[PDB]
């Protein structure tokens, strides 16, 4: 419900953020996609456990699903973080925050 | 054991008195020098001649092969080399068994 | 007199008394003291020899003679006050203390008729340090350094602290489930493992073993010792791990208890971000700091001391051979003879003679034939009278003078004076049976005439000789440390290691001579943690005064490393930077003197040079390097490896489509694209072929024209460096040639150690397991050969190789040490004193000429840096200082309105929050660490009370900076965005922690992660950290070859070694293999840090046995493993260590700027302040202020950017007006120019008329302006 739910409140952010020249607001909306990233990881983990006491195992439509979205929300989320905070200062002058 | 105490002080001891010296490092040292020291005390037996050849009788105790209660009678044979002419006695202080 | 005060001198004649030889038989009467405390023989409960008991009665006869001086300088001086004035100085404190100390013990041991009362007295030889004030000037050079590192040092505790916090939180009371066997309390192990955990149905290794159960109650994997279970035990293992000696062996350990696929990440990362990051800054800083140290001391006069005597030395031996052919100049054949030898000629025929001998002494080798140990007779027989026939001539052919003069003609008298006197000695009958031993060592000199050869490094060895008064002092003051630790070590841990066990623990703390070594064993840093698990365990255990023995231990690496890096990287950062200044001195010297006597075609290429066309074909190299790293190395049968053949013969058809359509329209690099494409298809012997398939990565390197520069500039660093790998490589030479002569024969040993040669050590014997005597297994005995040997000098010399990187270094030693005879068994303690020739290779190779190897590199790249000139009107402080100025942009602080929010506002920006906030988070650390394992239920109930009640305090100080900052203002500051990040994942891990009783360890370390907030009001370690972080991240090239090296190697190693058999007892195990791409990786790494990378690499050497689920014809199990192994794992150490050197010099060079900037002057240090002030005038930027808040500036600033202590009414006032500034309208004058001025009267200071000279330097040197200036011209 977490990694659903997470997820909707990160969309408002980021859909928000594209209108009204603010561009702010879209550094929560990549914290909510690396959580909605790893609040399915929790669930992957959790449905390991489920198969391991319960014959045998194999996942071949939705966990490779799952596993495919995990890795896309949490590195499509770290990179947005990235790409959105300002850059490493590279120069003595420089300061994060900086003017524009 | 295996360390780095003097030995030359009691190398003089065993020396002196006719003894013998043994080292132990190890576990599987023990075996071997806590036997041999008989070949210390066979020297006057061995040179005691034929009077030391007498039979003695064992203990009773449990056969080896497994045979029952057995005693065993005993003779040492002595290392005789040369005898004829005295040539040598370098070894010949010991029992062959 | 100036007294100030005094009794008369009724005996006061004391001052008399202590004239020349007091000073020095007080110094006389402490280094007797010092052999006194060396003899000492510590025994084991309470047991004394009779040296021991005389030595007890030489203390109080020491104890006296310093005492009646500390007694009669109380009495020199004067009364009391002098007593304080005294307790100033330094050395009387340190003099009285030990002395008072010393008759404190004396008197509590008298009465009692204490033993850790005894061991103040180690502290003796400080006392040495005192009487030599040419010693007293080098320990304050060693502390004067420590400042600049101390925001290093305390950003290694904050990195110690999360992981150890973080690691106890994740591994936490998991490793306590060993393997035992059923119904037992033995632990069952194989024959070379050590006890390791288990898991019953987990992740980890389940038993293996025939008669194993996996049960709890096992204390953990080092007796103990190492393991993650509260926060002293964590973090021990923590700072173990970051010394990069023994974090395999946890790493494992942790996988096999919690499993396999996580923790590498925790391990990996905190090498590459503990050690490694810190080591380059820690050797950043220091280098900066001898760079200043340099500049204080070359601009003051000493470069004149060493100009002078080196060219008043060049002028007197070109006076005295003035000289020296004028007396000197009876037949004209004799200077025919002499004009012959000046010509060329000889000199290639004195390089044929000493190439005899090279070879003559490679020959010496073990078990050698009949015939070349006669040869070798012969041929030095005939060299020694050619070696006496060049010296005659020599000496009777220029002149019996001037042969006295030279550096190597002194030593060619030596050779044949003692070749001769040992050809005289055997030959008298006195070979002396050690002698023809001792005398043949001497023959091994003749190697070393190649060293005048050099002419290369004749400027720097000249530079190092008269530097030998330098040398010698810091190497002193090191040796005086080996020396009061291994007296302390003595004291610890003399007589305690009697263990029961039967191993042997041979790296004790007994003698003197064996506790130096134990000493220098763990600053090399060898295998020192084993050496620590001895004293824990000589103590009690695990317990509470157990293992404070460990601070102990600590302090010998820290605090001994730290006088390695100024001892031997001051010598390589000073003495050859003297070295190289004067051979660009010798270089305008050179240059000077040789003036004098002088005076469809188009489609296809488009379609190619098309950018978008580039992107297509690197994503094919993305995919094709994938495909050489999903093979499976041991089944050649597998689905995967037919399918992913089926990806071979996919990528392989269009890297020739590319081939094909460059050659349409063209006609080095080039031939290696051709190369690839062919081996594919080839390879569709064909085994060597495939290795050659992984190179398909490296033509990538073309397509980038950044990756094009970089092999040019590696390339480069092998052209200036390739002196010093050959002096170094002629002295390994030297060495092993050495050791050969010294251990040749005697590495043999029994498999049972009591059988002394190869003809008894035949049968089988008895093994006993642990020490028990009723439990015995028969083994059978062989003569084994000991895999690291000097018994050929190719042989000699690869040990040597491997003792250089200090892997298995200590073993080595050992079996030294025990060498017997020429092919016999070994013996305890034979020959100790051959620790002597493996201690002097170190400190000669591994300490003191790879020092000069880095401190190489560095001035080669300062002069990269410098080669560059400058001579402009505007040196280096302007133009860090101008074009910054130029380039600057306001900051930003959004003071709102609407008062309500002015509240609030008000409120979070004080310094009584930061102090409440920066308060509360050193309670959630406290809070944290608390955490044990068997902890009580109360306690765990409030561990869930506090995390709860920590969360909605953090959770409240967000809101009230949403409020105020009106949010738009609070993501603009990226610290508001990672504290938003680790509040709201701490609230769901209340949550999934709660639904969890109502009804995931990852969400607990966002607990653990707001500690790095306190990273945000420290402002030394922040600068600290950009500055590398932003180099690195502007140098990504440098660190992709090393990727790529890995890449490359990682490949090669699953296709050779990948077949080995995952036995454990072996060290290719089921955590280090080369079966996947991921593994071969990890176990490179392992390799970079050095941790049994020769037991790897033993490992691997054809005799090892296959795997089962591999496929070959049978009775051939043992056939895989190959010798090629010897190669690479020699080329992998020292690719990647040149490339690791590449990678640290890189870094330090880029930032030159922050490292020798020398804060006293100015930096941009002043010029963040200026803006920070700033910014309480300016909400928003907008370019200009009022003028009525310019004066209400210049009040805030510090003086060396602003205006004084002083009142402004005079100062401030006139120059603001005086000194130039723009005028526009009232209350508008810019940011981008009030700082010019600002700045230009600190420094650049000028007169009137020339406004326009500032501007007009301010567009040629500088970057381009950008039409800037304009404002800042006017
Ligand atoms: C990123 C992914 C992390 C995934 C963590 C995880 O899944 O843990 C579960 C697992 C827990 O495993 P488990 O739940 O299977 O526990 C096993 C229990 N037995 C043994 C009984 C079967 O955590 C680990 O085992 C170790 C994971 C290491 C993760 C390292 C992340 C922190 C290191 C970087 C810190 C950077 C600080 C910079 C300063
Ligand atoms: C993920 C979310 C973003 C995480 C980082 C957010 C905080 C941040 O980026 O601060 C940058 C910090 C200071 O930057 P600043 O104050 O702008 O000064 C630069 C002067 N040129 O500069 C630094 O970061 C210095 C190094 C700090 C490293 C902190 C690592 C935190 C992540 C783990
Ligand atoms: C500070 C200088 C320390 C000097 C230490 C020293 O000289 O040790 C002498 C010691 C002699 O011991 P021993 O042979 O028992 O003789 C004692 C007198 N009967 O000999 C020893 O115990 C070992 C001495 C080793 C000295 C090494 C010096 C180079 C480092
Ligand atoms: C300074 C040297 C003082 C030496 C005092 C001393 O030797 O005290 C013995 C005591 C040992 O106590 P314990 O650890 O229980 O082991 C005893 C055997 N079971 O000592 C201890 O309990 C441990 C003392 C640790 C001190 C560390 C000093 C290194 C710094
Ligand atoms: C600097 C190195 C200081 C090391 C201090 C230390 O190791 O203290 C150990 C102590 C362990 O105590 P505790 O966690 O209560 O466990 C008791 C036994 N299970 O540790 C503790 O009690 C908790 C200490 C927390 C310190 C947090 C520091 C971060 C700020
Ligand atoms: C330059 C050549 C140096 C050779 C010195 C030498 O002659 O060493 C011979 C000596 C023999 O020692 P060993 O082989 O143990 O025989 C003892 C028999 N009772 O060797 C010794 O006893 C120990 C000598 C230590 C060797 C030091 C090696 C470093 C040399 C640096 C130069
Ligand atoms: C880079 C390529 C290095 C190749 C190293 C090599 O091939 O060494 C093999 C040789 C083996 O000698 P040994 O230790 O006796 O083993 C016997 C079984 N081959 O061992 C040697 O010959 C060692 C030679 C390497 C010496 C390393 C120090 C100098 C490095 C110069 C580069
Ligand atoms: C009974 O005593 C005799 C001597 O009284 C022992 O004979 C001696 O045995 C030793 C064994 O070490 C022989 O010495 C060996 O000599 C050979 C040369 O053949 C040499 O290569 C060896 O290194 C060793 O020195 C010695 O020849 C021999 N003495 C005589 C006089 O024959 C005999 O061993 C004793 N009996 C038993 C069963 O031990
Ligand atoms: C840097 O390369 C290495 O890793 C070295 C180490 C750790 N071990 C040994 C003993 C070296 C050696 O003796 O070279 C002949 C080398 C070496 C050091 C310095 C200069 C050159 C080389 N080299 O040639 O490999
Ligand atoms: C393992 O132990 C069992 C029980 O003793 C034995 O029967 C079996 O032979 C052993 N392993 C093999 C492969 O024989
Ligand atoms: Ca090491
Ligand atoms: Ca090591």
């Amino acid at each position: 419900v977490f990694s659903l739910g997470f997820l909707i409140m990160g969309t408002i952010c980021a859909l928000m953020a594209f209108r009204k020249k603010r561009d702010y607001l879209l550094r929560p909306a990549s914290m909510f996609y690396v959580f909605a990233g790893l609040c399915l990881f929790v669930s992957l983990e959790v449905m390991r456990q489920s198969v391991k006491r319960m014959i045998e195992y194999y996942y071949s439509w939705s966990f490779a699903c799952a596993c495919a979205a995990f890795v896309l929300l949490f590195l499509g989320g770290i990179s947005l973080l990235l790409f959105s905070l300002p850059r490493m200062p590279q120069n003595p002058w420089e300061s994060c925050m900086d003017a524009e | 054991g295996q360390h780095n105490y003097d030995r030359g002080p009691i190398q003089w001891m065993a020396c002196e008195n006719k003894g013998y010296y043994y080292e132990i490092p190890s576990i599987g040292a023990i075996r071997i020098n806590t036997q041999e020291y008989l070949d210390v005390l066979g020297r006057p037996m061995v040179l005691a001649g034929d009077k030391a050849k007498q039979v003695q009788w064992t203990n009773v105790y449990l056969d080896a092969l497994e045979l029952g209660l057995v005693i065993t009678g005993t003779l040492p044979v002595f290392n005789i080399t040369g005898q004829f002419e005295n040539k040598t006695n370098l070894k010949n202080q010991l029992i062959l068994g | 007199f100036c007294l100030t005060l005094q009794n008369p001198l009724r005996k006061a004649c004391i001052s008399i008394v202590e004239w020349k030889p007091f000073e020095t038989i007080i110094l006389l009467t402490i280094f007797a003291n010092c052999v006194a405390l060396a003899v000492y023989l510590p025994m084991p409960e309470d047991d004394n020899n009779s040296l021991n008991l005389g030595l007890e009665k030489l203390e109080y006869f020491f104890l006296t003679v310093f005492s009646i001086e500390a007694a009669m300088k109380i009495i020199a001086y004067g009364f009391l006050f002098h007593q304080d004035a005294y307790l100033r100085s330094g050395w009387n404190v340190l003099d009285f203390i030990i002395v008072f100390l010393g008759v404190f013990t004396a008197i509590l041991e008298q009465v009692n008729v204490v033993k850790a009362l005894r061991a103040f007295r180690v502290l003796r030889p400080l006392r040495l340090v005192s009487g030599v004030p040419s010693l007293q000037v080098v320990l304050n050079s060693i502390f004067k350094a420590m400042l600049p590192l101390f925001h290093i040092a305390l950003l290694v505790l904050f990195m110690v602290i999360i992981y150890a916090i973080i690691g106890l939180e994740l591994f936490k009371g998991k490793m306590h489930k060993t393997c035992y066997y059923i119904g037992t309390d033995i632990v069952a192990t194989v024959e070379n493992e050590k006890p390791s955990p288990c898991a019953r149905t987990g992740s980890g290794r389940p038993c293996t073993i025939n008669g194993s159960e996996c049960r709890g109650g096992w204390p953990g994997p080092n007796h103990g010792i190492t393991h993650f279970d509260n926060f002293g035990f964590s973090m021990l293992t923590v700072y173990q791990c970051i010394t990069m000696e023994g974090w395999t062996d946890v790493l494992y350990w942790v996988n096999d208890a919690i499993g396999n696929e996580w923790p590498w990440i925790y391990f990996v990362t905190l090498i590459l971000l503990g050690s490694f990051f810190i080591l380059n800054l820690v050797l950043g800083v220091l280098s900066g700091e001898f760079t200043k140290e340099r500049e204080k001391a070359k601009s003051r006069g000493t470069f004149q001391k060493l100009r002078e005597k080196q060219q008043l030395e060049e002028d007197l031996r070109g006076y005295m051979s003035w000289i020296t052919q004028g007396e000197v100049m009876n037949r004209v054949f004799r200077w025919k003879c002499h004009d012959l030898v000046k010509s060329r000629v000889f000199y290639w025929l004195v390089i044929l003679i000493v190439a005899l001998n090279t070879l003559s002494i490679a020959s010496e080798h073990h078990n050698q034939p009949l015939w070349l140990t006669h040869l070798q007779d012969i041929a030095n027989r005939v060299l020694l009278s050619l070696f006496t026939i060049e010296m005659l001539l020599k000496m009777y052919g220029l002149g019996l003078r001037q042969y006295f003069m030279s550096i190597f003609n002194r030593f060619d008298c030596f050779v044949v004076c003692s070749g001769i006197l040992e050809l005289l000695l055997v030959e008298s009958g006195a070979m002396t049976p050690l002698g023809i031993s001792v005398l043949r060592c001497i023959r091994l000199l003749r190697l070393f005439k190649i060293t005048k050869y050099w002419t290369s490094l004749s400027n720097l060895v000249a530079s190092l000789l008269n530097s030998i008064r330098s040398i010698a002092s810091l190497l002193l003051l090191l040796f005086l440390f080996i020396i009061i630790f291994a007296l302390l070590g003595m004291q610890l841990f003399g007589g305690r290691y009697d263990f029961e066990d039967t191993e042997v623990r041979r790296s004790n703390f007994d003698n003197f001579p064996q506790a130096l070594i134990s000493v220098f064993q763990v600053l090399t840093g060898e295998d020192w943690n084993s050496v620590m698990y001895n004293g824990i365990m000589a103590y009690g255990g695990p317990s509470y005064p157990g293992v404070l023995v460990c601070i102990y231990f600590i302090i010998l690496f820290v605090c001994g490393n730290y006088i390695l890096l100024n001892v031997f990287l001051a010598i390589a950062v000073d003495n050859l930077a003297e070295a190289e200044s004067l051979t660009s001195a010798q270089k305008a010297k050179a240059e000077e003197r040789k003036r004098r006597k002088m005076s469809v075609r188009v489609l296809c290429h488009r379609i190619v040079n098309a950018t978008w066309f580039t992107n297509f074909i690197l994503l094919f190299i993305l995919l094709s390097s994938a495909a050489l790293a999903a093979e499976d190395p041991i089944r050649a049968e597998s689905v995967r490896n037919q399918i992913l053949g089926y990806f071979d013969i996919a990528f392989t058809s269009v890297f020739t489509v590319e081939i094909v359509l460059k050659m349409t329209t063209y006609g080095y690099f080039n031939i290696l694209d051709l190369l690839v494409v062919a081996v594919s298809l080839i390879s569709m012997v064909v085994k060597i072929l495939r290795v050659l398939r992984v190179l398909r990565p490296l033509r990538a390197i073309n397509r980038a024209k950044g990756l094009k520069h970089v092999v040019q500039c590696v390339f480069v660093a092998i052209r200036t460096i390739g002196n010093i790998v050959l002096v170094t490589t002629l002295l390994q030479f030297m060495f092993a040639c050495i050791g050969v002569q010294l251990f040749k024969g005697k590495f043999f040993s029994c498999n049972d150690l009591s059988k002394m040669t190869e003809e008894e050590c035949r049968g089988y014997y008895y093994v006993y397991k642990d020490g028990d005597p009723t439990q015995m297994e028969l083994r059978p005995r062989q003569w084994i050969h000991n895999d690291f040997h000097f018994d050929n000098v190719l042989s000699a010399m690869m040990s040597l190789f491997t003792v250089s990187t200090f892997e298995g270094w200590p073993q080595l030693l050992y079996r030294a040490i025990d060498s017997n005879e020429e092919d016999m068994g070994p013996v305890y303690n034979n020959r100790v004193e051959m620790a002597i020739f493996f201690i002097i290779y170190i400190i000669l190779i591994a300490f003191f000429m790879m020092n000069i190897f880095v401190g190489f590199v560095i001035v080669t790249f300062q002069e990269q840096g410098e080669t560059e000139y400058k001579n402009c009107e505007l040196d280096k402080n302007q133009r860090q200082c101008v074009q910054y100025a130029l380039k600057a942009r306001p900051l930003r602080c959004y003071i709102p309105k609407n008062p309500y929010q002015y509240q609030v506002w008000y409120v979070v920006t004080s310094s009584y929050f930061e102090y409440l906030m920066f308060a509360l988070i050193m309670l959630n650390t406290i809070c944290l660490g608390m955490q044990h394992y068997h902890q009580s239920e109360e306690m765990n109930h409030i561990s869930d009370i506090l995390n709860v009640a920590f969360t909605i305090i953090f959770t409240l100080e967000m809101i009230l900076k949403l409020l105020a900052f009106k949010a738009r203002g609070y993501f603009g500051d990226p610290w508001n965005v990672f504290d938003f990040l680790i509040v709201i994942g701490s609230i769901i891990d209340v949550i999934l922690s709660e639904i969890d009783t109502f009804l995931s360890a990852f969400f607990r370390l966002f607990r653990v992660m707001r500690l790095i907030k306190l990273l945000s009001r420290a402002e030394g370690v922040r600068t600290l950290l950009w500055t590398f972080i932003k180099s690195f991240q502007a140098l990504p090239y440098v660190a992709l070859l090393i990727v790529m090296l890995f890449f490359i190697y990682a490949v090669i190693g699953m296709q050779m070694f990948g077949k080995i058999a995952l036995v454990d007892g072996t060290q290719i195990n089921r955590n280090n293999n080369f079966q996947t791409f991921p593994q071969a990786v990890l176990l490179l790494f392992r390799c970079a840090t050095g941790e049994a990378w020769q037991e790897i690499l033993l490992a691997c050497s054809y005799g090892k046995l296959c795997d089962p689920e591999s496929d070959y014809a049978p009775g051939e199990e043992y056939t895989c493993g190959t010798n090629f192994a010897y190669y690479y794992f020699i080329s992998f150490y020292m690719l990647c260590a040149f490339l690791i050197i590449n990678l640290f010099v890189a870094v330090i060079m880029d930032n030159f700027d922050y490292l020798t900037r020398d804060w006293s002057i100015l930096g941009p240090h002043h010029l963040d302040e200026f803006k920070a002030i700033w910014a309480e005038y300016d909400p928003e930027a907008k370019g200009r202020i009022k003028h009525l808040d310019v004066v209400t500036l210049l009040r805030r600033i510090q003086p060396p950017l602003g205006f004084g202590k002083f009142c402004p009414h005079r100062v401030a006032c006139k120059r603001l007006v005086g000194m130039n500034m723009p005028l526009n309208s009232d209350g508008t004058v810019t940011f981008n120019a009030t700082l010019f001025a600002l700045v230009r009267t600190a420094l650049k200071i000028k007169t009137e008329g020339n406004f326009e000279q500032a501007n007009e330097e301010l567009r040629a040197i500088i970057k381009k302006i950008w039409k800037r200036t304009s404002m800042k011209l006017l």
